[PDB]
């Protein structure tokens, strides 16, 4: 007690004494602790605090996963009464139950399987409310399908459940946790559907069939008006069970007559709930109701039933006053919701899912009904707000809608929608939904409406002009979203004049400026996503004011929110769609437009030593993209280099972080590739410093991964001043290679040697042999490492170039190369057998919800296959025995020398 | 008549491994029931798609009626899981294959058209309606129904579907 009092930050240090005591004799410590909470000579809160100590006490020593029989048994026995005692307050029983669950999930069967017998005794004989819900919780802990059936436990559980649901005398509160027990049971039923076993499948089917009529009678049951709130909870749980049955089990297990009965009964209950923490209780209850209605969408519906559902939901999906307040005081969340980024999923959020899955005729009839329900409700506004959100819901469903009265109802509806916009007294939310939803009406009936085409321009002008004038940006905050939908199907660039297209652009651009100014990190995506679709609508002619704008938009917007992901990708996407249809002539003005902003990013990060920043990486990406987007003709004008080398040069130089160095290196190499040669050779020495450091101890192998493309880019320009620095390149490359411990990067490094020996083999081998690293020749270790590279080499694509390299290498006639089990043999002898073996193997020719998981699952190109080059090589060398090949061929084993000719 | 893509499969490699539970904890409109289709289903408001986020990090998504829509959707899934206490760079997006449907709406004498191919066309109407066909350039599975509906799968872009449609169109005509 006193020690518990002290333990329960001075309390933290005080409980350190208890922890130190536990370090000794943890086994005995456990029972001593259990006694404290057991005894009534301790404050109830103190006993709970002992309970909460027992949590961490158990983990360290009782649970081997972190790494006495009577003692642990005593804990469980005391808890039996303490946790399940009704006189105990909820907090104490809950703290106890946490101990139950921890000990059980790790030790229950071996230590004490009959714990369940105690639970059945309590829940059945004593009707203990705590006991049943505690059992439900423990269900997931240990109740396995095997133990469910073979353990026979599931049988006792289900029969207990039906017993309890028979007892009308049992309280509603009892039946709530009973129903939750029922769902816990259903989960084990879930997996068995795909593969069935006679014995257990029969019992499962009987369980389902029994459960359905119990749930039906519970539906028929009504509860006192004194306690309505619990009923709602009681009601909600019921429905969730229903859905798990329908959406998880084969049709056979649920009958059509049952579906119709439950449909009607759920609609009536939904109406009653509509007519009535209270509001959130009702509203959470309603969601599972609607979800079942969805899962039984297939069944036909009556017009009166449809009107029931409409006039009920349109009341359910009314947003509260506080949510109106939230989106009025902060519209940045609003978009996070609208684009599905929010977590909240209310009735308004589930109804939208509902109407999608309906088949055509039901959907069309519902559309007709809501058509008139709208006109009837125009007076009351919030009714129209929610009902318009719902109209959007149907409209979203892909299937067509057709109706002879639908046609004229649609003209009247369009007139009403325009009335919404022209009126200046409209509430904010409803107008925002109208802007966001009119495009759904347009898309759904694009073919239907003969006047669709001028109407698209008319609505765009009206809505966007409206999006100019709004003291509150929520209207604008929705118009931008609506613009993506507009561009979903509105080929306005084709339909509208290029001047008309550009003015609509500049229009949105100003809208984005205004909205962005205060945009929250939640929304940057949607804004720039509109930015992209606007970009795609740019019109040979080049109008630089708008393009300068759109670019600076892109980059400003990305600036504040680099870390986010859709911002990153749609940014790169935007950038690429500017550089379309660009020739060297136009390409200049883009040079000046773009490079300064990117340059300044790296310069600013220089204060951060080019340490990774999401904006840093994002800009390096942008500049890689620009680089790639050069017009095919010609080379890179030098001034591009004048701007790009020194910043990127320092980028590499200072930075050490792998991924950022890589995002730079790619653009670096690509630039150096496309660039014209004459500009580079003054930069050659600087490029050599770069390639050196990238091949250096300071930089990790991950950094060294993408040095390759640069390497070939260096040769692409010329070789004249490359040769004197070759030896330097070779020393740097080999010193990097030896220390590397990434097999992928090592393979990439060896991939470089093809062109190196392609230009000249003599200097390569001579220099490498001559050079000594710590008075040790690098050539021997390089050859050995190359051998192990073979031993793990994967990808014939590198191999084909390896043949080209070996053609250069073999004729060198290097004498030194001529000069458990470990293969330590001269190279000239070794390589021939390995390639002959590869050729010999190649002579032998080696050749919907399920399907998705399966849907998951070099430097140069040589047209000649392995066989052709190998056979011509062997004809030219074996006959001529070049490079000491006479000894190798005459002492060659004939096991696969005969298979060689194949 | 160009055949409308009735579905699209898209895949992406989210930067990091994820804990399915957290997703089911945080966004919690993902139903995650291990050992039965063991990867989290998610669905969003628009466009309508399902997506299998895998713990191992990669991802598949289906439901888009267009390449662009499939992209737009997978992006939202990346964004959402990123808001869930993880880092993920949306990379390597690709469309492993699609499926395209178009009905001629007039039955034809397909008995002889099946024999015209014979080695390719396999026809067992009593077992199940339709006819399974292979077209060489490029490889693509075609389903040709006496009813008239043509399904196509295996493509990677709209051009493959359109060209296979047109290549097999006169033969069936």
């Amino acid at each position: 007690n006193e020690l518990i009092i002290g333990a329960q930050h001075t309390r933290e240090v005080a409980e350190t004494q208890l922890l130190q005591w536990c370090d000794s004799d943890a086994s005995q410590v456990f029972k001593a602790l259990a006694n404290v909470a057991l005894q009534h000579e301790a404050s109830l809160e103190s006993r709970q605090f002992a309970l909460l100590s027992l949590r961490k006490l158990i983990t360290m020593y009782w649970s081997p996963g972190f790494e006495e029989i009577d003692v642990k048994d005593f804990i469980r026995e005391v808890l039996l009464k303490l946790c399940l005692n009704d006189n105990e307050n909820t907090k104490i029983k809950n703290g106890a139950s946490y101990c139950i669950v921890q000990i059980s999930a790790v030790d229950f069967p071996d230590q004490w399987p009959q714990l369940l017998t105690v639970i059945y005794d309590a829940i059945s004989h004593q009707h203990s409310l705590n006991a049943m819900s505690l059992l439900n919780e423990i269900y997931d802990d240990v109740v396995s399908e095997e133990m469910f059936f073979e353990g026979g436990i599931g049988l006792a559980t289900m029969e207990i459940v039906f017993k309890v649901l028979n007892t009308e005398t049992s309280t509603l509160i009892a039946k709530i946790a009973a129903l939750k027990l029922l769902k816990a049971c259903l989960l084990q039923m879930s997996s068995h559907n795909e593969y069935d076993e006679a014995s257990r499948k029969s019992f499962v089917s009987q369980c389902l069939a029994t459960s359905l009529q119990i749930l039906g009678q519970l539906l028929t049951l009504n509860f006192g008006n004194v306690d309505v709130i619990s009923q709602l909870k009681f009601k909600s749980i019921i429905y969730e069970n229903l859905v798990f049955i329908k959406n998880d089990f084969s049709r056979k297990h649920f009958s059509s007559e049952l579906q119709k009965q439950f449909k009607i009964m759920a609609i009536q209950d939904l109406e009653n709930v509509t007519h009535i923490p209270l509001l959130e209780t009702v509203h959470d209850c309603s969601i599972y109701i609607v979800e079942f209605l969805t899962s039984v969408c297939t069944l036909q519906f009556s017009v009166e039933e449809m009107n029931k559902i409409i006039t009920s939901l349109t009341i359910l999906c009314q947003l509260s006053s506080e949510t109106r307040e939230i989106w009025t005081s902060d519209f940045n969340t609003f978009v996070s919701k609208e684009t599905g980024l929010a977590a909240s999923y209310n009735v308004r959020d589930q109804a939208n899912e509902f109407f999608t899955s309906l088949p055509n005729p039901q959907l069309s009839l519902i559309f007709k009904v809501v058509s008139n329900d709208i006109e009837h409700s125009t007076c009351n506004y919030s009714t129209l707000e929610s009902l318009l959100y719902l109209l959007q819901c149907i409209l979203l469903n892909d299937d067509e809608i057709t109706g002879e009265n639908i046609d004229q109802s649609l003209q009247i509806l369009i007139k009403t929608l325009e009335n919404i916009l022209v009126s200046q007294e409209i509430p904010e939310l409803i107008l925002a939904r109208a802007i966001l939803t009119i495009p759904r009406v347009l898309d759904k009936f694009i073919d239907a409406l003969p006047d669709i085409k001028p109407l698209t321009s008319a609505f765009l002008a009206k809505s966007l002009n409206l999006a100019l004038k709004s003291d509150k940006e929520l209207i604008k905050s929705a118009t931008l979203i609506a613009f993506t939908y507009y561009c979903y199907f509105a080929e306005l660039d084709s339909v509208l004049g290029p001047e008309v297209c550009s003015e609509t652009q500049e229009k949105v651009i100003r809208i984005i400026n205004q909205v962005s100014s205060d945009a929250e990190e939640d929304t940057n995506g949607a804004l720039m996503e509109v930015l992209s679709q606007v970009i795609s609508y740019n019109p040979p002619h080049s109008r630089k004011e708008i393009l300068q704008a759109e670019f600076h938009l892109v980059f400003t917007i990305s600036s504040e929110d680099p870390a986010n992901v859709q911002v990153v990708v749609q940014s790169q996407e935007c950038l690429e769609k500017l550089l379309d249809n660009i020739n060297m002539d136009n390409y200049k003005n883009y040079i000046e437009l773009c490079l300064p902003s990117f340059i300044n990013v790296l310069d600013s990060n220089n204060a951060n030593n080019y340490r990774y920043s999401p904006l840093l990486s994002l800009v390096l990406e942008f500049i890689t993209v620009f680089l790639k987007k050069k017009p095919n003709d010609g080379f890179l004008p030098d001034e591009i280099n004048q701007y790009l080398f020194e910043p990127l040069a320092k980028v590499l130089a200072f930075s050490t972080e792998d991924e950022t160095l890589q995002l730079a290196t790619e653009a670096f190499s690509y630039l150096i590739f496309n660039t014209d040669t004459r500009a580079m050779e003054p930069r050659l020495m600087d490029i050599m410093k770069v390639l050196e450091r990238l091949l250096s101890l300071e930089v990790s192998d991950s950094a060294a991964m993408n040095v390759g493309p640069l390497v070939v880019a260096i040769f692409t320009r010329f070789s004249k001043e490359i040769q004197p620095l070759i030896g330097r390149i070779l020393e740097a490359v080999v010193v990097r290679l030896i220390k590397t411990q990434n097999i992928s990067t090592e393979q990439n490094l060896l991939s470089v040697l093809c062109f190196l020996t392609c230009n000249d083999p003599k200097q390569t081998v001579d220099f490498l042999s001559s050079f000594q690293i710590d008075n040790t020749d690098a050539l021997t270790l390089v050859m050995r490492k190359w051998i192990e590279a073979f031993e793990v080499i994967r990808g014939e694509k590198r191999i084909k170039e390896n043949i080209v390299a070996l053609s250069n290498l073999f004729f060198l006639n290097d004498k030194r190369l001529q000069k458990d089990r470990y293969v330590q043999v001269p190279l000239y002898t070794k390589i021939i057998k390995l390639f002959v073996s590869e050729l010999s193997f190649q002579s032998k020719q080696p050749n919907d919800y399920d399907k998705l998981k399966e849907y998951i699952d070099g430097l140069m190109d040589v047209k000649e296959s392995v066989v052709q080059l190998l056979v011509r090589f062997f004809k030219e060398v074996a006959s001529k025995d070049v490079s000491g090949f006479h000894c190798i061929y005459e002492t060659l084993s004939d096991s696969e020398r005969k298979v060689l000719s194949e | 008549i160009v055949p409308t893509l009735q579905n699209i499969v898209a895949t992406v490699t989210l930067g990091c491994r994820l804990d399915l539970k957290t997703v089911a904890l945080h966004a919690r409109n993902a139903e995650y029931n291990p050992k039965r289709f063991a990867a989290v289903i998610m669905r969003i408001r628009e466009p309508k798609t399902t997506a299998l986020i895998f713990a191992s990090g990669k991802m598949v998504v289906t439901g888009a009626k267009s390449e662009d829509d499939s992209k737009l959707a997978s992006r939202k899934y990346a964004r959402i899981i990123q808001k869930i206490g993880f880092a993920a760079k949306f990379t390597d997006f690709k469309i492993q294959n699609i499926v395209g449907s178009c009905d001629v709406k007039f039955p034809i004498r397909l008995e002889g058209l099946a024999f015209s191919h014979g080695t390719f066309s396999s026809y067992e109407p009593e077992l199940f309606p339709g006819l399974i066909y292979r077209m060489v350039k490029p490889k693509i599975v075609l389903l040709i129904f006496v009813s008239g509906k043509i399904v196509l799968t295996g493509a990677k872009q709209r051009e493959e579907i359109y060209q296979a449609f047109e290549a097999i169109y006169p033969v069936l005509s």
